[PDB]
Formats: C-alpha cells, structure tokens, sequence
C-alpha cells in the first residue's frame, strides 16, 4: 500500500460523525477499490456502539459493486479521539494489526476532535492516515464535485442508529409495573429523542435544505454570468 | 460574555467546501445571533455559502453593488465571512483580511441586517505532512472590539455537550420560521403527551430528510455542470481575446 | 451464588438509627422488605429494606428460640421477613458473634420454608455505636451478611438511595424486574393515569396524605409506649417476687 | 453560662440524619432549637433550610433564615409552653470525614460572637470499606477555639416517640426539593421553541419524580408502616400483660 485517495463526500461523512459526540469515541468502516499501492475511498459505513457489524458493511461494498458497477470492498476503518491526540493509542495500532493479517494494504484513519486553545480560542482537527508501533501513509483528499447519493444516506443513517439504539432500551423497560418508573422511563425516552432531534437530526435537514438553496442561489449568479459571457462568444 | 455555535452538520459542509475547493477559498456565515439572559449572546452559524471574491472587485475596494446582486435576499442572514487558506498553519489576520472583514460587517450590518459588534471573521487553513499521512485543520473565530480583534469561544454542539447547557433546562432567549418548524407545526401537535409529540417529530423528521436526499443530489449536479459551462467559456474567450 | 446488593432509603435507615439510640441496652429486631430479581445474561438480586420492628429476645427463647412464640409474635407479617438485625453499644466490634450466628441460623430456617423467600439471602444486618473520651464524636457502624451456601457468613454491598444515587442506576432507564401502599394511594385517588401533570399531582398527593399520617403516628407511638411501660414495671414486680422466695 | 454538656434529643437526632441521607452529592444544613439550662443545650427541635449554594465547603445560613427561624422558635415557646431559642446548627459531610473545616471552624466562631453557647453539629455520611461493606456514620458536637475546634460532650438523650414537630420537619423536605425545582423551571417557562418546551418538561418531570421516588414515597411507607408495627407491638405487648398480672 503506497498511497490513500481519500474523497472529500467520505471525508465530510466521516468528520461529521466524529462530530456528534465530545465524550465517546465513535466509529465506522471505509469502502473502496485497492489498485497499483494506492486505496480510491469511496464510500463509508457508520457503525453502532463486531460480526454482525462486518456482515451489514460487507453487503453494503456488495450492493455498491454491482450499483456502480466497480469492485468495491472494505478497504478500512477509522475512529475519532475526541479530546486527544491523533497519534493512534495502543489499542489503535492493536485492531489494525489484526485487520492486516486479515488484508495487507488495510488502511486506518483517525480523526481527532474537539481540540480547543484555553485562551487561543483556536480549534485543531488532525487526520491521520495509518498502519500498524503506527506508521503514517501518505493520504490525499481527493476532489468530488458533489456529495455522492451513498454519502448523504450515510449522513442520516446515524440519525437512524441512535434513534433505534433508544428505542431498544425503552422497550427493555416496556411494562414497568411502578407508576413513578413509568413516568421516569417515559421523561427519560422524551429527552433523549428530542436530544437526537435537536443536535443531529434537525441540523442535518437544515444543513440539505440550505445547500440546496444556496446552491440555487450560485447556479442563478453562474448563469447570469454564462449569458454575459456568452455574448462575446 | 460572546460565544459562537455551531453543528457538526454545518461544520462538516464547511470542511467539505474548503477541501474540495481548487484554490483558495471565500464565502459568507449564515445564520442568527439569540441573547439570554443570566447577559450572553450566541452567534449561531447555519450554513455557508462560497463566492469567487474576484467576483466582487471593482483593485482591493470591495464592490458593494456586485456583492448585492450575488448575496440577493439572503444579505439578512449573513452573520459573518471566512477564508480558507492552504498548507500555511499561520492563522493571523493579514492586512487584506481586517479590510475585508471591516467592509463586509459595514455592508451586512445595520437595522435590517446583523449587529456589526456581532460580525465574524473566520479564518481555516489545512496544513499537511512531508509525508502527506497527516492533515492538519485549524481555524478560529474573531471579531473587533477598542480597535484589536479578539478570538471568540466556539462551541460546536453535539450529543456530549452543546451550548444550551449552561442545569439542564433550556433558558428562553428575548424577542421567519425555518424549514424545520414548519414541518413541526404540520403536524398541528399540542408531558406524557410529550413523548407521542417527540415520537411523531422523530417519524416526520426522518421521512422529510429522506426526501431531500434525491433534491440534493440534483442541485449540486446543476451548480456543478453550471460551473463548469462558465470556467470553460471563459478560458474558451480568453484564448480568443489573447489572439486578437 | 448470584450477585446480591442491599437497598434502603435515608427515612428507614433514620428509623433504624432511631430506635437503636433510644434503647436503653443492646437491642434487636427483624428486617421488613421484599426482594426483586433483575436479568443483565446473569441475574442480580435487589433485596430492599423498607421497614424495621423491634422485639425483646426473651419474648422468644426458651437460648433457643420458641417458634410458637415468634409466630406469635411476628403474626401474618412473616412474609415481610428479610432479615434481622442486632445492634450493640459501647463498642467498635463489627463481627458476628456465636450466639448471633445461631439466631441468624434459626430466623433463616423458621422464615424460609415459612413464607420469608429463600434461606440464601435472609440477612442479618450488626449495627453498633461508640463515643469519644469526651463523647463529642459518636460513631455508628453498621454491615449486612448473610448465610452462602458453603456455610459461610459474607457481608453484602449496601446501597442508601438518595437524591444523588441509587440502585437503579444501572443507563437512566429503570429496568423492570423479573415478575411474581403508596401506590394504593395513588390508585385511590386515580392518580396512576395521565396531560394532567402527574408528577406534580402525585406529590402533591403524598404531601397531603404525609400530613393526615402525623396524628396516628403520634397516637400510636403514644399508645405502645404506654403499654411498654406498663409491661416493664410488671415484670419487675414479678422479677422481685422470685428474689425473695430464693 | 458557659456550653458544658449538649444533650440532643433521639427524635431531633431522626430528623437530622434523615436529611443528611437525602444525598451523597451535597451539603445539607439546618438549625437546631431548644433550651439552655445550666451549661447544657437541650436540643428538642429543627429546622430544615434550603441551601443554594453548591460549594463543596461554602455552607452558609443566610440572615432572613435566621430570623424566620427565631420567629419559629417564639411560636413553639408558646405552643409546647416553653423556653424555645435557635441554640446552634448542624451539616452533612457525605463522602469526608466528620472533622470539622477551616470554614467549618469560622462559621462556628461567629456564631459565638452572636451566642457564646452556640452549639456544632456534622453529620457525616455515605462512607464504606470497598472490602468490607461496612458503613460509617459520625456525629461530632463542636465549637470554635481559639481558631481550633474542639469537641463539646455529647448525649442523645431517650425520646418515648417522635413528636408532632420532628415529624413536620421531615415532611418540608420535599416540598423544599419540589420549590426548588420550580423556581428552575420557572425561569424558563413559556418557550417558544417546540423542541425546547419538550425538553424541559421531560426534565422537569423526571426531577420531580425523582423527589417522589428517593424521599416522599419512602417517608410515606416509613410512617405508614410504624402504625402498623407499633399496633402489632402494642397487641403483644397487651397479650403479655395479661400472663403478668396472673403471675
Ligand atoms: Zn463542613
């Protein structure tokens, strides 16, 4: 593995998973194509928080194969260090490894996050590209002229993950018997639900709507600009 | 004191927009600034927009007539500008930045507009390795006091921790509703009662993001192929005006 | 044999407490509460304290105790029956003593087969105070054993719910627990339904009902108190009486 | 005239304990009232205040709780038809030992300068051998030196019942949590975002049943089941009477 071409949709996938918590690590799997030494990413699994988790991921680089008609697989994983340092722990460079004696050329990136100056005020995002003690490999963000269909979906899919993780332990406490529980439970589930709506569901419809709006807004100013222009001719 | 928020969404589609760009990269912070009292203010920015800033020159004088006609309407929900520059990890305000940013937040603000005490001036740059395996992003807000910038608080809110904490209710703030609220109230709701409301937001909000995936792929497609009609002509003239 | 955790609020630990410090001697009692089953797959025992009664230990030997005597005694409320305690003054010890081992035996036996659960986890809770030199600092200990299964005496993790933890803190979710009077209440009131405001209703509610609960308290204390100093005073009498004819 | 003996009463000892139970989070603090007879403070009565602050060693009564609390005291003078005054105060050390703070020992000594007799109560709670599982609470009865603490001897003294008072005192504990839980959400009622008012009546409903849960209810039971054991006690008691006097 020589290189890593890594697409700007994905990088945005994966940045804003990172994103969604200061207080966990979270994580995901990388999908693509290895060629002569270097992995074109191009897609992207967010992953809950396994066997059950490689299948679904699997099946997804086999669905893609065949959409798009390119050879498409699991090319690698990364996870974010909120509150810490790029550098990949012990336990970092650990599942690497393993991942390696599994597939050579199986690339790791980690995203670190939430990294702000007490009186600089100014915030560090590091992405580090890498193997397994770490080794760096040369990594490339490599231009998209839009957010692929694959890349949005994956966006709400984390919508979708934490929604269905509170629903799984709302239900394990279905018919509590005690009235001062089921109200509990009830209170809780509500402000855990909103708090999905509120900090990353609702934030991501603003942010489609906006774009699709502001990109209307460019696309109008471009034409006026192509009439202009194509008076010259 | 002054703090400025922001969603992971939001900052994601910045990101996306500086490391796609070719070159260099400007454009304008959208969004609202709230008061509450206890007396704070968060500036929240919703969304960016980019713009060629060879778009908008007469020479360095920005030109407030082409700057009108681009922004169109939206000039209300401007809050403030940024600049995106590449490998350089300095992040200080240059000599063009601070006129830039002074004649942008005279323009924006005003009655119908932002307060210019609010306007922000947000500077990314993305540095990189010899070896190219680690990229480094920083950027920082700033506005102007005295007459010296100051950087500001950025809080970028997520599931951990967000802004609206600061007790676990959510103080109300003093004093055009979005797209969200709208889907809201099409619901025509009215707690125990509160967790069928949160439910049916959850099911109405999940089908309408849905929904936008396929006009989102549409529109970049339609800004993108515009986009390059328009690099192409003008290269296409320029080789032709070089000849004559 | 399973994991086991102790539970009890602030208001009947004070009880407890209360009514060791106003003994006179050493004293003793029994344990009310009720014991739940949850599954995390391993299943954990919550066994709940939610009441204590005392009772001279004599009203129930012969040192052995007499079973007619504590169903006489105990009376319909044996079901109730958790554990017992014991609680001792002027010292520091914290350890079962022989004579305590084989109370513990007994009660666990007689409640067992009986109706109070399972002979594995009947608890005996040691409880003690002390003073200072100058008696300006009072010390209270307490601990719960049981009797395990290889005929051991093991002390048990005690949780005091309040404001700040409890035991079911497991996520912020209350697990419902394996199946098998305030809530009458509210069940009398038809409280347990709800855009009413049922928190508020329901608190409410116990405020009003804490408040008409004072008076029979009181009457009450009065009542036993009376025929405890009646009871005590007789069989002093009688305790005199044997004096003289030995 | 000077502070020779505190003898507190088991019922007031109760009420105390009980608030000091109510969490391992925070300091609790209160006052204490009754009668100084020759050198000795005799405590039959309480006051349960409300703290504000969540300094972890910042616990101060403020001067209008001081006042209300003397006005208190002037009305069980003439209810229960005796000598009642605010005598001294006491707080909780859950998680620390009983010994008295820097700021413990600086609160104490002011009090003196008000009352030269004013008497020292820490409660300390919520401590336990990982080990073990054996727990510890502490009562030290103090006042303030020459910048030191030291210990004033302590009795609690026998109560037949708990009074009419003390059992008043507990039940303000909750209404206390309950006020202070409205006066929060008070601060934010009426917001005009959907998704805000949701959330703040889950939490305000979750807050309030907590109270319910952790210390309405179990007082509920607490004083529900000592009828009912005291009456089963009080038939025994009765059937054996009877075998006495037959002796
Ligand atoms: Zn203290």
């Amino acid at each position: 593995l020589q290189k890593v071409e890594l697409q700007t949709d994905v990088y945005m996938v994966c940045l804003q998973h990172a994103l969604s918590t200061e207080n966990f690590e979270v994580m995901g799997l990388l999908i693509g194509n290895f060629a002569c030494g270097i992995a074109k990413i191009s897609a992207v699994i967010i992953l809950r928080r396994s066997s059950e988790q490689l299948l679904k991921a699997a099946a997804e680089a086999e669905r893609l194969t065949v959409e798009l008609n390119r050879p498409m697989r699991v090319l690698g994983w990364y996870h974010s260090h909120p509150h810490i340092t790029v550098c990949p722990s012990h336990v970092d460079v650990r599942t690497q490894a393993t991942y390696q004696t599994m597939d050579h050329s199986f690339v790791g990136l980690i995203f670190s996050v939430f990294s702000e100056g007490k009186e600089s005020k100014e915030h560090e995002i590091f992405l580090n590209c890498f193997q397994s003690e770490a080794t760096e490999i040369p990594l490339e963000i490599v231009h998209t002229p839009d957010i692929s269909d694959r890349c949005l979906r994956t966006m709400t899919d984390l919508s979708k993950i934490l929604v269905q993780e509170e629903e799984d332990m709302a239900e394990a406490c279905k018919d509590h018997p005690d009235v001062l529980a089921s109200i509990h439970n009830n209170a809780v589930r509500t402000r855990a639900l909103i708090h999905i709506t509120d900090i990353i569901t609702k934030p991501l419809v603003q942010t489609f709507e906006k774009r699709i709006a502001l990109n209307k807004l460019r696309a109008t100013h471009l034409q006026r600009q192509l009439q202009e222009l194509q008076k010259m001719c | 004191d002054l703090l400025v928020t922001i969603s992971g969404a939001a900052l994601s589609l910045l990101f996306f927009e500086n490391v796609r760009s070719v070159g260099n990269q400007m454009g304008f912070l959208l969004g609202e600034a709230l008061e509450f009292i206890v007396v704070k203010i968060h500036i929240n920015v919703e969304a960016i927009v980019t713009c060629p800033l060879a778009d908008l020159l007469h020479t360095n004088h920005i030109n407030k007539e082409k700057l009108k006609d681009f922004v169109r309407d939206k000039s209300k929900q401007v809050i403030g500008w940024f600049c995106f520059r590449r490998n350089t990890t300095n992040l200080t305000l240059t000599l063009k930045d601070k006129l830039l940013h002074k004649q942008f937040a005279s323009h924006f603000s005003g009655v119908n507009g932002c307060k210019e005490d609010f306007f922000l001036t947000c500077l990314l740059n993305a540095s990189t390795s010899e070896t190219s395996g680690t990229h480094k992003f920083r950027h920082v807000f700033l506005r102007h006091n005295r007459g010296m910038f100051e950087p500001i608080s950025l809080k970028i809110n997520n599931l951990g921790d967000d802004a609206s904490r600061h007790s676990d209710y959510k103080p109300t703030p003093v004093r055009t509703p979005d797209s969200f609220t709208k889907l809201i109230e099409s619901l025509n709701l009215d707690r125990i009662d509160g967790l069928d409301s949160a439910m049916l937001i959850q099911k109405a909000a999940e089908h309408h993001l849905m929904s936008l995936i396929p006009k989102v792929c549409e529109s970049d497609l339609e800004v993108a192929e515009l986009e390059k009609q328009v690099h192409e002509l003008k290269i296409k003239i320029a080789t032709q005006q070089l000849a004559k």
